[PDB]
């Protein structure tokens, strides 16, 4: 119903343009987080009403990489300010 | 430290098998989950400051480009709920499948994974494990196969040897003319793909093994162009002449077999009678080969060894599997009538 | 060839088995006693016709065109050891393996049997040529030649691919050119136009039209250690005959397009030969020779109907003996002075008598004397085109006057005097220099006796 | 004096004969599996 | 096309099989013999004549392999056709007779010079 | 006299090659138009096991008298 | 989308001049907006505003090309002999290249931009006349 | 020594010749031909092949 | 390349939570059970590109 439009409107949290800018990368890491829960709800909606029995244990398993995902890539962010200081994504020295 | 090297490095090709052995749509989003989680650690090894800022220009890369294909998936569940690993009953799915795996292999669109990351890593050792991450996604679009558009697959593989040819003319780092021409050697085989989905292995076997026998080669000192100048009258000059051969042989000429792969798929994509298709693709790789000529130019013709260092040591590097690599890479044009009925 | 090519691969594992300087006397003996073999078999008979022994040959049948491509590599060995000797070892085996490995692929070329076995084959050169010209030159503008010498020949051949695939599962299968009986014509259209066109514009680019001759005053220029390569190239140029065996069959009706291929290499042939008496480098003064008095066949293969097939298969091995002495002419006399500037080398025919001998009997076979191949050559092809239209007798006239102002050209700057200089230039033309100038007018006016041999079917 | 390794020079000369009479009899069977089956 | 994930299935009894003295198995390995003398040009050896038992079990590789290799190259066409030629036999509607003319039907062209 | 029968053969041995190598090719030449007739040409069909695309196993089903009477 | 071309390839066909060349720069407009646009305006920032005006500026230089690219044809479609020749629609590749060839000055750009687009122009509209198919299947 | 590096090397002509006649005698398809070419009654056209 | 090791070897790698009509633990059928079944009885020997259409 709308109930699928809100929310499929809210999977842009993506929007590319805020998913690698601008600087203070942690306000990127922040929407690749979050981009999580429009997929975790987004499934759970139609496992839920759907009597699948057997699928509903895959929105438990989504969230436990995504977490380990996301806490290798915040280990990293740590890396690129453990040698600066700032993370700050006008940070470019390997060009392409 | 070195037993962890190979836990590490044995479940890079266990995260691919999964993507492979599959029925399921969760599996395949698992199995290159893990790649993307142990490849990481490989970056790294020396801790120098531009490969933390590569490996981080490498991450959310293949962050997004997993995190579309989970939202590919939970869209074909809204339609008629099947999970096994066919056509996906949707256009707005499958549009979203196709250019979202597209980044993982990166196509011509989805541009600087492929030098930005390959360039000033110091682990130039190899990186010869990007060979895999080429392999994982290829065993996925073997199976989506009749359920594409027709004209997405194409445009992203006639932008492909396009572009990845033009973009390194403007070179001398050897990493990215390493770099480049390996978007080149994804255009010819996804141009083929909905046409008899096999004969595109053929490309793919001939790639893995010209490719891994091009990196063996440069593991005695060789950094940039400058430097191969400097190891036919040092090293050995039996180096130069095998480092002729690839390079001849990977450009596609008929007395070696870097021409077994085209030879044989415009006899699929003619017999289609698309005929304006190869004949752009084909007079395309020509200014791909000036890469390899003009590189040849540089080590076959001694130009300038001077600043005299004396190598009067013996050489003892691992070159392993290396005695039987320009002997398959080369010499195999006549012995393969049938190497397309073994692999179909 | 039931074994000609394994007799010839048997050359190669004998070079590097050698001894010392004992190489140049090991090879250059048993390379010439396949000159008895290569007669052996062939030149048998002869009404329709000899298909040889399976998927390999066809023979070579009607056009012989192979017993002069066995003489030059024991010709060039004789002739490379001038400045090749200061090398090492290691890599005079290689100069000599190279050359084996070229003859290797010329044997089973021209006689082919298909047109795709011809292809891969016809590709399967150009290799070991540019080895020998990037490698092993003089001083720069080598390596933009090496690559003139590629992207015309390869930008050209790659459609052929293209269509002889496209043949190959159109009408029945091209692998033999005696599955050829049924043939359907081409009749005129918008992509038959194509068809033939991309089929024929790979032959155009080895042996030249006036346009895209760009690249055979390149590598003929600047050229490996005594035209040693050089005279591979000029056979490799008469070696794309092949259109002799396409356009015969094979789009057989398309005349209507060939007047932009007529007038652009018969107008061409005027000027081409025109714009060399101006020359100053001598090794660029034959270069040009070899563009215009082989594009006469250009104009008598595309003209059908023979008396031409006659003349045009007698011309590509009229100056294959030639124009390979002419180069080895400037081969020597190089080698004591060491330019190549046609001015320097005056005060001549005095110091070396017995080769003024050499310059005229080289020199009056493009004034072509009529008993000889050339004057049996060209006029067949005077007397085919003049059967097109009478009016081309004027430029094909005015051909045979301007290059007799320009072969004597050449002879008549070496008799002059006084010598102004030239402490050096002492050595009287030795025993080598004579014996590798010889073997070529010694077969070149032999065959003039019964030149039956020298015809196509016809 | 001749000094190589002595432990694994033979291992090459007795992979060839384990592989070589495994692929004989191999041979020979299915020389017969032939006419045995058709 | 049944019975999968084979090397090489059971059906394939009825094949030759595909013996020895063919030119192919002789060709394989034969790189194989000129990759052993690169084996040791590679390293400075300075033989070209080295250790044989190097020099062996090149020949002995590629040709135990590549004979195991061409077992089901051969079956692959023979799969082939045998499917192909069954389809042929059914559905006679999709393979008409054509009619045997001689050269007293056609009047092709004609187009002289 | 003496090269001819000492050396090759007449109109008895390369007449009637060019009947035996031409037997090997009316049975290739023709064969080549019939797999682009069936491979290139299934079509609609996907009769015969070339174009034949998985669906579904119907084995694994179930028939237990599931705890629901409207299903 | 397609159906632009099929509007453009169905109706006119040399005749209707203005339908033509009304329709037929709207997909080389289109063109203009293009990725293009897109890599150079991303690539410089440009500014607040007047930066953008530049940036699109050129998109609206480029604009004008289909704009004659009918009307080359239409005119000279029918005032000749009335059909749609190969020879016809050659017409409208030299000065329909030209645009580029008029701003951006020529000698060395205009004539290269007349010579190579008209190799491009009368294949087009032969492709159909022969049937020719690029993105096919069996 | 003996030279295996001489003479020996064009003794691979007859080993060549060897390979040259097996393909003919597997290219035994016809003795029914009508343009001598007869293989009629006779052991000429038998012969040779 | 879809190698297909479950097929040879009979373990079920997993296979059993694709579909909507399986295994159900205490057999509860979902919202269209009933044609689920119906469906996959259709196409089975079927190639997939005939039923289509
Ligand atoms: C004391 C000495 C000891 C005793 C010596 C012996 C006594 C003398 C010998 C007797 C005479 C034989 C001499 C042969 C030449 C004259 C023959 C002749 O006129 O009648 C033709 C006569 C014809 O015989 P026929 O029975 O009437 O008919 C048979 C044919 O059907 C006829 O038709 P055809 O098939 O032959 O076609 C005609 C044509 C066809 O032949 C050719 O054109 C071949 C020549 C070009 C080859 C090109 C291919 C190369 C690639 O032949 C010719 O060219 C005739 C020109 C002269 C012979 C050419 C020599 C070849 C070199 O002979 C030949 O044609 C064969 C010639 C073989 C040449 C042998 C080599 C002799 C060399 C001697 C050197 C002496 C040097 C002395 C020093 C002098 C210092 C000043
Ligand atoms: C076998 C699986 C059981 C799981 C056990 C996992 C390891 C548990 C820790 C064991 C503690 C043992 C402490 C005393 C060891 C004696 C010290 C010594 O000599 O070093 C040996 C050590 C024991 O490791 P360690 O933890 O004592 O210290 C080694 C130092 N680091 C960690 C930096 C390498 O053995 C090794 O180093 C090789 C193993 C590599 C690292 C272990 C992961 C892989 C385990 C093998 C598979
Ligand atoms: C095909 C399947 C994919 C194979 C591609 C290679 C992936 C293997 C990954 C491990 C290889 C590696 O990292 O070695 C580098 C490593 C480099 O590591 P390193 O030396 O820089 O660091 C190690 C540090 N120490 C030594 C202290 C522990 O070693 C080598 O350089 C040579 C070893 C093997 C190189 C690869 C050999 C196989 C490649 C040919 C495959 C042919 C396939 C034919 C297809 C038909
Ligand atoms: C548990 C699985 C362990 C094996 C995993 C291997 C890792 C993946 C290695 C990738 C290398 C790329 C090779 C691709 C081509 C496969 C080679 C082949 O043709 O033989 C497969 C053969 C033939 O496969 P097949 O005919 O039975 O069916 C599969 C066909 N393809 C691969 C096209 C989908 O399979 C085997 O029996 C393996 C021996
Ligand atoms: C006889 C072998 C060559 C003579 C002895 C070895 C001398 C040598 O070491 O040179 C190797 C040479 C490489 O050339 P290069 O490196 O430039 O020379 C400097 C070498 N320090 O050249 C080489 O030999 C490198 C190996 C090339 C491949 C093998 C060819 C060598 C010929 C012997 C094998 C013959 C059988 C194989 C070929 C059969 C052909 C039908
Ligand atoms: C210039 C590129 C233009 C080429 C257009 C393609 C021509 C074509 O469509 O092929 C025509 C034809 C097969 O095509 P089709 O119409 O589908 O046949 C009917 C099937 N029932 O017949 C053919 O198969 C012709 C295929 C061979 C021609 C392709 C190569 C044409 C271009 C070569 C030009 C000459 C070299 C110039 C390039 C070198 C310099 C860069
Ligand atoms: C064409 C026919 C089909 C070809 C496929 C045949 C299978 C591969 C055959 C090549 C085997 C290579 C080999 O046996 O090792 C070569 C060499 C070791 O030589 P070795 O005799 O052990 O001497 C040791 C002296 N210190 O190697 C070394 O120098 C280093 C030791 C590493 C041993 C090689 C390990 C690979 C063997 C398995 C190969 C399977 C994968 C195939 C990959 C290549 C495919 C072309």
């Amino acid at each position: 119903s709308m109930v699928y439009m809100n929310i499929m409107m809210a999977f842009t949290v993506s929007l590319v343009g805020l998913l690698m800018y601008r600087s203070h990368l942690m306000s990127s890491l922040l929407c690749l987080e979050g981009m999580m829960l429009s997929l975790f709800v987004m499934a759970a909606l139609t496992i839920l009403n759907s009597h699948f029995t057997l699928a509903s244990m895959m929105p438990i398993i989504l969230l436990v990489f995504a977490a380990c995902e996301a806490a290798l890539g915040l280990s990293l962010l740590v890396m690129v300010s453990n040698t600066y200081g700032t993370d700050y994504v006008q940070n470019l020295n390997l060009l392409q | 430290n070195p037993i962890i090297f190979i836990i590490i490095l044995l479940t890079i090709m266990l995260g691919t098998i999964i993507v492979m052995i599959s029925s399921h749509w969760l599996l395949v989003w698992i199995g290159f989950e893990m790649n993307m989680l142990a490849i990481i650690p490989i970056m790294m090894k020396n801790h120098n400051p531009r490969a933390t800022e590569a490996s981080t220009k490498y991450f959310l890369t293949q962050s997004t480009a997993s995190m579309l294909l989970m939202m590919a998936v939970i869209i074909n569940l809204m339609f008629s709920g099947q999970w096994t690993v066919m056509k996906l009953f949707n256009p707005m799915a499958s549009m979203l499948m196709t250019m979202a795996l597209a980044m993982k292999l990166g196509m011509a669109p989805f541009h600087f994974w492929v030098p930005e990351v390959t360039q000033g890593i110091p682990l130039s050792s190899g990186l010869i494990l990007l060979t895999w991450q080429k392999l994982a996604p290829m065993s996925v679009l073997y199976q989506i196969f009749p359920s594409i558009n027709l004209n997405l697959i194409l445009t992203l593989s006639v932008l492909s040897i396009l572009i990845g040819g033009w973009g390194g003319l403007n070179q001398t780092q050897l990493r990215k003319i390493m770099a480049y021409s390996s978007i080149a050697h994804m255009g010819w085989m996804t141009a083929v793909l909905p046409y008899n989905p096999t004969m595109t292995l053929l490309n793919l076997i001939i790639y893995i093994i010209m490719t891994s026998t091009m990196f063996t080669m440069f593991m005695a000192n060789s950094t940039t162009t400058t430097l191969s100048l400097s190891h036919t009258w040092n090293k050995t000059p039996i180096m130069t002449v095998l480092i002729l051969a690839t390079l001849l042989s990977m450009g596609g000429l008929p007395p070696l077999s870097g021409f077994m792969p085209k030879w044989m798929i415009i006899q699929e994509m003619t017999k289609n009678n698309s005929i304006i298709l190869p004949t752009f693709m084909a007079i395309t790789a020509l200014l791909n080969l000036y890469f390899y000529m003009r590189l040849t130019y540089s080590t076959t013709l001694t130009m300038f060894p001077s600043t005299n260092n004396m190598k009067m040591k013996w050489q003892f590097p691992l070159m392993k599997k290396m005695t039987f690599l320009p002997t398959m890479v080369v010499l195999s044009t006549m012995m393969l009538p049938l190497t397309p009925m073994l692999s179909v | 060839m039931l074994k000609y090519i394994i007799p010839t691969i048997m050359l190669m594992p004998l070079t590097w088995l050698s001894k010392n300087n004992m190489i140049w006397v090991n090879s250059t003996a048993h390379s010439l006693l396949i000159s008895f073999t290569s007669l052996l078999l062939m030149n048998q008979f002869g009404d329709n016709s000899l298909n040889f022994s399976l998927l390999f040959f066809s023979d070579s049948l009607s056009t012989p065109l192979l017993i002069l491509t066995m003489w030059l590599l024991p010709l060039m060995l004789m002739a490379s050891q001038h400045h090749l000797s200061k090398e090492n070892l290691t890599r005079k085996k290689l100069f000599i393996t190279m050359l084996i490995s070229l003859q290797l692929f010329l044997i089973m070329t021209f006689t082919a049997m298909e047109l795709i076995l011809f292809y891969i084959l016809f590709e399967a050169t150009l290799v070991p040529t540019l080895i020998i010209i990037t490698r092993w030159g003089n001083q720069t503008e080598r390596l933009n030649a090496g690559l003139y010498f590629l992207f015309y020949t390869l930008a050209g051949s790659l459609p052929l691919l293209v269509a002889l695939i496209y043949i190959q599962n159109t009408v029945g299968s091209l692998n033999f050119l005696m599955l050829q009986y049924w043939v359907q014509p081409v009749h005129n259209s918008w992509s038959n136009v194509f068809m033939w066109l991309a089929c024929m514009m790979a032959f155009m680019v080895k042996m030249p039209l006036y346009g895209l001759h760009l690249w055979l005053p390149k590598a003929h220029v600047e050229a490996p250690i005594a035209g040693s390569m050089v005279l591979a190239a000029v056979l490799l140029k008469l070696g794309g005959y092949g259109m002799l065996r396409i356009t015969l069959i094979l789009n057989p009706m398309t005349d209507f397009m060939a007047y932009p291929f007529i007038m652009l290499s018969l107008w061409g042939m005027i000027m081409t030969s025109s714009i060399c008496l101006r020359q100053t480098d001598l090794k660029s003064l034959i270069a040009y020779s070899s563009v215009s008095h082989m594009a006469l066949v250009i104009v008598a293969i595309l003209i059908q109907t023979p008396w031409s097939y006659m003349g045009a298969t007698a011309l590509m091995i009229a100056h294959g003996l030639t124009s390979s002495m002419l180069f080895c002419l400037a081969n020597s006399n190089y080698e004591r002075i060491h330019s190549r500037t046609m001015i320097l080398a005056r005060g001549l025919q005095t110091l070396l008598p017995l080769m003024a001998t050499w310059w005229l009997l080289a020199s009056l076979t493009n004034l072509a004397l009529p008993p000889t191949i050339n004057l049996i050559g060209e006029l067949f092809v005077v007397m085919s085109t003049f059967s097109w239209s009478n009016i081309t007798i004027i430029l094909m006239g005015v051909n045979m006057v301007i290059t007799a102002l320009y072969s004597l050209y050449m002879l008549i700057m070496t008799q002059r005097g006084k010598y102004t200089y030239h402490i050096n230039n002492i050595s009287p033309s030795f025993t080598r220099e004579n014996a590798l100038m010889s073997l070529h007018i010694l077969p070149l006016l032999l065959l003039t006796l019964n030149p039956k041999i020298i015809l196509g079917p016809l | 004096h001749g000094s190589p390794n002595w432990l694994k020079v033979g291992l090459t000369l007795g992979t060839s004969v384990f592989l070589w009479i495994y692929l004989i009899k191999q041979h020979n069977e299915d020389v017969l599996e032939y006419k045995r089956r058709n | 096309g049944r019975a999968t994930f084979q090397f090489l299935p059971d059906e394939a009894r009825s094949l030759p099989p595909p013996k020895l003295t063919d030119p192919r198995l002789a060709f394989v390995g034969f790189l194989g013999y000129c990759s052993g003398l690169i084996d040791n040009a590679i390293r400075r050896r300075p033989v070209l004549l080295a250790g044989l038992h190097r020099q062996l079990l090149y020949i002995t590789s590629f040709v135990f392999v590549g004979y195991y290799l061409l077992k089901r190259q051969d079956y692959m066409y023979a799969v082939r056709d045998h499917d192909m030629f069954s389809y042929i036999k059914s559905h006679p509607e999709d393979f008409p007779e054509k009619d045997k003319k001689t050269y007293g039907e056609v009047f092709e062209e004609f187009h002289p010079v | 006299r003496w090269i001819a029968r000492t050396f090759f053969d007449g109109p008895e041995k390369n007449y009637e090659r060019t009947m035996a190598i031409l037997q090997i090719e009316a049975e290739k030449a023709e064969l080549r138009l019939k797999e682009l007739e069936v491979r290139r040409l299934m079509r609609a069909r996907g009769d015969g096991p070339w174009f034949h695309y998985p669906t579904i196993d119907k084995e694994l089903i179930d028939h237990s008298p599931k705890a629901t009477p409207d299903n | 989308a397609k159906t632009v071309l099929r509007q453009y390839w169905d109706i006119p066909e040399g005749t209707e001049c203005h339908r033509k060349t009304y329709a037929t720069t709207s997909i080389g407009g289109a063109a203009g907006l293009v990725v293009s646009a897109y890599s150079v305006a991303l690539k410089t920032p440009t500014s607040f505003l007047e930066g953008v005006a530049r940036t699109g500026r050129y998109t609206f230089t480029a604009a004008a090309i289909g704009a004659i690219f009918g009307l080359t044809s239409c005119i000279s479609a029918q005032v000749r002999e009335k059909p749609d020749d190969p020879l016809n629609y050659l017409i409208g590749g030299c000065a329909g290249g030209l645009i580029l060839g008029a701003r951006t000055r020529s000698y060395g750009i205009g004539a290269a931009a007349c010579a190579y687009m008209g190799l491009t122009a009368a294949l087009v509209k032969m492709g159909q006349l022969e049937g020719w198919q690029v993105f096919a299947e069996p | 020594r003996d030279h295996w590096v001489h003479v020996l090397v064009p003794m691979g002509f007859v080993f060549g010749y060897y390979l040259d006649r097996k393909n003919d005698e597997k290219l035994t398809a016809f003795r029914n031909k009508s343009l001598l070419y007869k293989r009629e009654l006779k052991p000429n056209e038998e012969v040779t092949w | 390349p879809f190698f297909d090791v479950q097929k040879r070897l009979g373990v079920d790698l997993d296979r059993w939570m694709t579909i909507q009509s399986a295994e159900q633990p205490h057999k509860i059928p979902s919202r269209c059970h009933a044609f689920e079944k119906e469906w996959i009885e259709c196409a089975h020997g079927i190639g997939s590109i005939r039923a289509e259409k």
